[PDB]
């Protein structure tokens, strides 16, 4: 049954709210990016048109509730998940020699308040480890994610 | 960001196939 439910779309919702401040039921670039900063980074206003602009079916610049829902349920037609795939190894991958090494993928985990332990880690790394090269490369790491 | 929240998704269920 994929027919999407009512109580559904309270549940993402709530959490809706939280990214708009404003409290208008729309996001506007300074809310998204002022929350943005706190993640650590510095982005222009080029770039940040760019990733909402392609979002934008009103072209009033900013994403209103209807279009954030869609993008939600966007992650089944699987459109952006491209997208954030390769941009995700740009973030797992801090050193980036273009290949994740284990000591790598522990700091971000870390700095998320989540952390296992090495045997969790080691077995991960085993079971991603299709070259055997001892590292994940991008090819690895879109190979595994490209799963039925 | 448009696309990074669209991550959050990714680490949740996603992740979850783990175990
Ligand atoms: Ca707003
Ligand atoms: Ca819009
Ligand atoms: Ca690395
Ligand atoms: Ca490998």
């Amino acid at each position: 049954a994929d027919q999407l439910t009512e109580e559904q779309i309270a549940e993402f919702k709530e959490a809706f709210s939280l990214f708009d401040k404003d409290g208008d039921g729309t996001i506007t670039t300074k809310e998204l990016g002022t929350v943005m900063r706190s993640l650590g980074q510095n982005p222009t206003e080029a770039e940040l048109q760019d990733m909402i602009n392609e979002v934008d079916a009103d072209g009033n610049g900013t994403i209103d509730f209807p279009e954030f829902l869609t993008m939600m349920a966007r992650k089944m037609k699987d459109t952006d998940s491209e997208e954030e795939i390769r941009e995700a190894f740009r973030v797992f991958d801090k050193d980036g020699n273009g290949y994740i090494s284990a000591a790598e993928l522990r700091h971000v985990m870390t700095n998320l308040g989540e952390k296992l332990t090495d045997e969790e880690v080691d077995e991960m790394i085993r079971e991603a480890d299709i070259d055997g090269d001892g590292q994940v490369n991008y090819e690895e790491f879109v190979q595994m994610m490209t799963a039925k | 960001m448009d696309v990074f929240m669209k991550g959050l998704s990714k680490a949740k269920e996603g992740v979850v196939a783990a175990a």
